[PDB]
């Protein structure tokens, strides 16, 4: 209908739009008719109907500047509304912009502006912009303030104000916010979860009128920083269209004494006086922090205020609070009950195709030469979040320049358009800035995902059965549990010689249902116990109640469960709902040594031995591990696997490391010398040769010995 | 309103918004630095500064500036908000509609609607500066109405405002003459 | 005597409207369900002093003025606090905590003292401080001069406050030790009231007056799911309904264009909520008022439990006697026996037991995980012993079960709760239950007289005890017909019903996979015996003989002693 086509105009006017006649005819325009066309980012236009068949039918034709105002591109949709209801400009401020204007002398209004108003009638909106070609000049301006507002018709009597001061360009793009859902990827998920819950009660109140509830107003975003949350409210902010009202931790904060609280109570007062709005609280935790932190009365006052804004507000006003802090644990607990940030967010490192949306996002202005291979870099950037991602663009395009700076004279101050042509990054360069690289995400717990299917666990097909049976179905058929009044099991305990490969059951089984997965190795336990670790057994549970469905995994557990912290895990796993879709998979070596408090029934009572691999299991491990290198045609590893009885996933590792380490040192020693594009069988044999079990008899049979109890204690 | 709010005002308060009052000062003998670069005592002095209206037996502020010290004290350009504006009026009168749950004033009243203590203190900024009287006749005749009667008068002054140089930012009062009402 | 205020709106189709028959607030007594007592309580201290003051004047006494309500977070404290003010119609000032401490430095007194002068001026009045612990924490957590200024000048309000005019206090905290020792005392918030989390019909009484407006499906279960949702507090009921119309309007929204502002009045008209969409609800739920402990109700008879006759009879003749007919034992003079120690192998169901004799006596139940000790132990817990018997106290008749001794009592939490104990009140039907594996481990000076001395064996179920207890878990489960059970139960000689519910589950998840299986190749609606033997086939004891060989000469030597 009113869904039309968008199409580069022959005409260079601002304000004219070419339709095609039956489209004409089906929204009954004529000739002259200004009308209203809406496009994308709610962005709105006022433009004059001129038919035109020459257009296909359903398509109408707008020149660069009405697109560019509308910030929509070539091809897409637009809708186009009756404006009957337009007055004429009693007066219009417009002020052109600087640097178009260089170079200009006399009264720029008569010699542009004067002819293109005059027995034009052409109407203006505040925000758009109309360039005049006089001469052998070009100039843009801007539609700065209309009367009456905020669009009119500029008559033959409209007065016209183009006094004031240059407008500079480097605002409106420097400046880009209005940013919108296409600025954000690889948190397609969390992006769903506000827009479901920040539209929706904006957008159209009356659902929950019709249905007769009140919406959830406190939101709460947390993860690592650097990760895109003060993005991301920006563009659901922007694409709501409500009224926004951001709100900065440090800069209330930095505020005398008496005027923090001043303050907030202002913005509060503004927010609820313009409903709808969206209030974005940065950085809460330097507002709010926790009860053991500074008790000074100014720190008290502060948390005070905020409170009871918090709870004044339950109104029929339409307010949304968001806040965004690092952990969850940082803000009081007095902020996470009902009538307050009660629903929470959490955000993650990206996984390949985040990182890829995030590289193409940025890599979008660069001059990035031929050679570019954006998924390769994806590939190779892990546990890189965006703003590591931006650094990364930014190393490679200075590294770039410095390639480049030997065409340059730095004491000269202008340099030829030819060398900074012929600027372009390269691949070379992006691998040099991820040499240069300082990834710091990793250095906490952090919710990632995980791609491990049934296939780079080989062999140890009961294993994976029991662990489809125990986790898989409780997942996607939990209609049969309640049937049969089974509660799902909540976590598994994995036990066996070290290197059998526990961790990638966990990502497989994490994989399968499709559920986030968080990991806490051994180190960060010991932190957690000194107690000089950014995050809390507590708060890693939070995190796993917020992303869920979640796999939370810990790793040589024996060596806290050898006590405080196994005490408030326990505490934090009886806590959880049993409904919620959450496992805790622990790994160890010693489970003899494990508390017998942990094994109880409701807690990590199923008991998972791990074996060894067998020979084919050992084959398909080996084959794995070199699908991504040059072997030599015709060579076999089976007579590997079969001599390497007894050895663990982390020896064959070991003997293809020794052998690839053999393979690079003969080409860099033939390279030198000036080949061995591959790996042959004697290279294979030399690092078999120094072949070692790291597993002795004694402890495998200890290992048996402790599987045969096992089983007897549940034979009778 | 997205911004400062849009209305028509005295031409006196136009033209001072326009400048910025700063006032210059040189290179101070106590500076450690090249000819061009400002460190910390070389830097323009904002016509707010206390310090050298108390230095120059100046005992208030000249509004406007107490306006741009407002201005600059916040509202970020570009990001930080959507304008808060830096001015309000006191209001001491009980909100007659508060209504957390309970009834109007008369017979009920919440913690979120009780007029605070009232803190007074010497107000720091005078609006009007400098109070001209145009001749020496406008008001020795009044004068001389009290010679002759020997009572007391009251009178409005009617005249218009202006720009005074003398004090940074200031406003002066002109009065050209003066009406007797019936009293 | 007892609730006898409440037998018998809020002082107010057209008709109907106007005499109640955003804002809307004046909620009566009609909003509120699940604590009945606690709500007639808070009448009768309230109301007749306000009321019907001419009543004291002929009996000739000074009625209490501080009242004190305590409980979890989001129990409803402020609803109860405002329903009351509005019922009773009086002069209602209101102060806030975090409010008042929002002010500059000498304003929040003020504030106060112009409070207390104008609800004195305008009596009779109710003055609701809520969230009193912000402006009265512990005297150790703030040292800061106005935090101790605004609590002096509270304590000097509130005294000078005690005189003839009609004016009542009432205050609310979550942690009642929180609040300063010194707003204790006589003459002050002296009266205690405990909120406890809602039973099974107090949580059905919440979601009906919830769930009133919604646009609910026919096929609602609201008596399903107030039996499954276990300890969810009303604040969590109602983010349980927000939470299904949320999930009911996101599957509706296929037909729903975004993009226009308006919707189809069919659509719109078209919600409904389905049990599906409470169940999901209720799968993303996640309470939090067991994190800390907390008074509830048990429905537990002696029919969910298997043998133990003698010592059903020990129990009953220990706590529902001295209960019931406190007369006779004033007649005889011997005050009742405080507490019971229980011993024996684990998973023989001593908290079913604990749970029994809170039911019999109708007394309410709070019991001490051994984590809660732990953490205690460690000094990490926020409450406190102290805090826990005074709670009980302020909720008498209660149980008090502390599981797992052994953890602290293999001491500063000892010696705590033995002062606590000892300090108990003689006639006050404050019972403590203590659960414990290993007996000897036990610090012998809780075993003293006046304390836990009571000692009960609880012994392996006997056939007849796991017969009984295996069919008590199968009977909420779709069995085969003719499905017997007293074989199972013989062949489990030395089961505890641990092994037993962990058979009977395995045999569900046999049952669950054939079904799942079974669909796939698409049956299975039933629990066969296939599965039941499949699962026996695994299943084994979890007591050695040798602690058995222990409980047994422990036992012996207690009899011979
Ligand atoms: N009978 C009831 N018991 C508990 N909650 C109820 C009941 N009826 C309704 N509710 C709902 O439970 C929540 C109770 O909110 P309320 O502010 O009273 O809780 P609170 O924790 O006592 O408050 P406070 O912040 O004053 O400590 C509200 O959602 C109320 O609608
Ligand atoms: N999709 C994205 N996810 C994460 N970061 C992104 C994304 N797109 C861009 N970025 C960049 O990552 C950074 C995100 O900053 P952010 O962490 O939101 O700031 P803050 O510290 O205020 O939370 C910015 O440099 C932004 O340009
Ligand atoms: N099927 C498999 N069995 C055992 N190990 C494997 C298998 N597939 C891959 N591996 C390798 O085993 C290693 C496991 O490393 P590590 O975590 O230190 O030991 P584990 O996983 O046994 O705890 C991984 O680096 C991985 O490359
Ligand atoms: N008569 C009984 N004997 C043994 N166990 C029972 C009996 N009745 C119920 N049970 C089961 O015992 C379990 C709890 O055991 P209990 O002894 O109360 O706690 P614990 O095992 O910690 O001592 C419950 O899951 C319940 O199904
Ligand atoms: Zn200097
Ligand atoms: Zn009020």
């Amino acid at each position: 209908d009113n869904m039309l086509l968008v199409d580069d105009a022959i005409n260079d006017d601002n304000s004219v739009i070419a339709i095609n006649s039956n489209t004409m005819d089906k929204l009954e325009l004529f000739r002259g008719d200004t009308v209203l066309v809406k496009g994308k980012k709610r962005k709105d236009t006022v433009l004059i109907v001129l038919i035109d068949d020459e257009l296909e039918d359903g398509a109408c034709r707008i020149n660069r500047v009405v697109r560019n105002n509308l910030r929509i591109r070539l091809g897409d949709l637009v809708t186009i509304h009756p404006c009957p209801d337009i007055k004429y400009a009693t007066r219009i401020s417009v002020l052109p912009i600087a640097d178009t204007i260089e170079g200009i002398t006399g009264n720029l209004f008569d010699v542009f502006l004067k002819p293109y108003f005059v027995e034009a009638y052409r109407p203006v909106r505040k925000g758009d912009h109309f360039v005049v070609r006089g001469g052998m000049r070009q100039v843009e301006f801007k539609v700065v303030d209309v009367e009456p507002e905020e669009y009119a018709v500029v008559a033959q009597d409209t007065i016209i104000h183009w006094e004031g001061e240059p407008i500079n360009r480097e605002d409106e793009e420097n400046n880009m916010n209005e940013v919108g859902y296409d600025d954000i990827g690889g948190c397609r998920k969390q992006m769903a979860q506000i827009r479901e819950m920040v539209e929706l009660p904006l957008r159209h109140p009356q659902l929950f009128k019709a249905i007769g509830i009140k919406p959830p107003r406190g939101v709460l975003m947390y993860g690592p920083p650097g990760t895109g949350k003060t993005l991301m409210a920006r563009a659901v902010a922007n694409e709501t269209g409500a009224f926004f009202f951001l709100i900065n931790g440090p800069e209330v904060m930095s505020k005398m004494a008496g005027e923090s609280e001043s303050n907030l109570r202002k913005a509060f007062e503004e927010a609820e006086k313009n409903a709808p709005a969206i209030i974005f609280i940065d950085e809460i935790d330097s507002i709010a922090p926790k009860r053991d932190k500074t008790n000074g009365e100014v720190e008290r006052r502060v948390v005070s205020q905020l409170l009871t804004l918090m709870d004044g507000m339950k109104a029929r006003s339409n307010v949304v609070v968001i806040a965004a802090t690092n952990r969850p644990n940082s803000i009081d607990p007095a902020l996470r009950r009902f009538g307050r940030f009660d629903r929470e967010v959490d955000i993650g490192i990206p996984d390949a195709t985040g990182r890829l949306e995030v590289l193409r996002i940025h890599t979008k202005n660069m001059k990035l030469a031929d050679d570019v291979d954006l998924e390769a870099l994806a590939a190779e950037t892990h546990g890189y979040v965006g703003a590591d991602i931006a650094s990364l663009c930014s190393e490679a395009a200075m590294q770039q320049i410095r390639e480049k700076m030997d065409l340059i004279d730095l004491d000269e101050d202008e340099i030829d358009a030819e060398v900074l042509d012929s600027l372009g990054v390269t691949m070379d360069n992006f691998r040099f800035a991820l040499g240069n690289s300082n990834p710091s995400a990793l250095r906490e717990t952090v919710v990632e995902s995980v791609n491990v299917t049934w296939d780079d666990v080989g062999g140890l097909d009961e294993i994976k059965e029991e662990l489809k049976e125990t986790v898989e179905y409780p997942v996607l058929h939990p209609d049969q549990y309640t049937k049969f009044g089974l509660s799902p099991s909540k976590g598994v305990l994995f036990y066996g010689p070290p290197g059998t490969g526990k961790t990638l059951l966990a990502k497989a089984v994490a994989t399968e249902v499709s559920a986030n997965f968080i990991s806490v190795k051994g180190p960060e336990l010991l932190s957690m116990w000194y107690g000089e670790s950014e995050s809390n057994i507590r708060d890693i549970f939070d995190k796993a109640r917020a992303a869920a469905p979640t796999v939370v995994f810990l790793d040589e557990l024996d060596s806290i469960a050898k006590d405080r912290v196994v005490n408030q895990l326990l505490t934090e796993m009886d806590g959880m709902n049993a409904k919620k879709n959450v496992f805790v998979i622990g790994a160890t070596n010693r489970p003899d040594q494990i508390d017998p408090a942990i094994l109880r029934p409701g807690r990590l009572d199923q008991l998972i031995y791990v074996p060894l691999p067998d020979e084919n299991a050992r084959l398909s491990i080996l084959n794995a591990q070199l699908r991504k290198t040059p072997l030599e045609p015709g060579l076999e590893l089976t007579a590997i696997a079969k001599a390497t009885q007894g050895f663990s996933g982390a020896d064959l590792l070991y003997i293809v490391q020794r052998a690839a380490k053999y393979a690079i040192k003969d080409s860099i020693e033939a390279h030198r010398q000036h080949p061995v594009p591959y790996i042959t069988k004697e290279h294979f044999a030399e690092a078999m040769k120094t072949a070692k079990r790291s597993v002795s008899d004694a402890e495998l049979r200890r290992y048996e010995a402790y599987s045969q109890q096992m089983k007897a204690s549940r034979g009778q | 309103r997205y911004g400062p709010l849009r209305i028509k005002e005295l031409a006196v308060d136009e033209e001072l918004e326009k400048e910025d009052g700063l006032i210059p000062r040189q290179k101070s003998k106590l500076c450690k630095h090249g000819d061009r670069g400002m460190c910390e005592y070389c830097s323009p002095l904002p016509p707010w500064d206390k310090e050298y209206h108390e230095k120059n037996k100046i005992k208030h502020i000249s509004f406007h500036s107490y306006l741009k010290k407002l201005n600059e004290n916040a509202n970020k350009k570009e990001n930080g908000s959507s304008y808060i504006s830096p001015l309000s009026e006191p209001d001491f009168r009980i909100n007659k509609r508060c209504h957390n749950g309970h009834e109007p004033w008369p017979r009920g009243i919440c913690s979120k609607c009780q007029p605070s203590a009232i803190t007074l203190q010497q107000q720091e900024f005078r609006m009007v500066d400098h109070v001209e009287f145009q001749k020496s006749e406008i008001i020795n005749e009044f004068i001389q109405a009290w010679r002759y009667t020997g009572m007391q008068r009251f009178g409005y002054m009617y005249g218009s405002y202006s720009k005074y140089d003398n004090t940074p930012l200031g406003i002066k009062a002109v009065v050209e003459a003066i009406y007797e009402p019936p009293q």
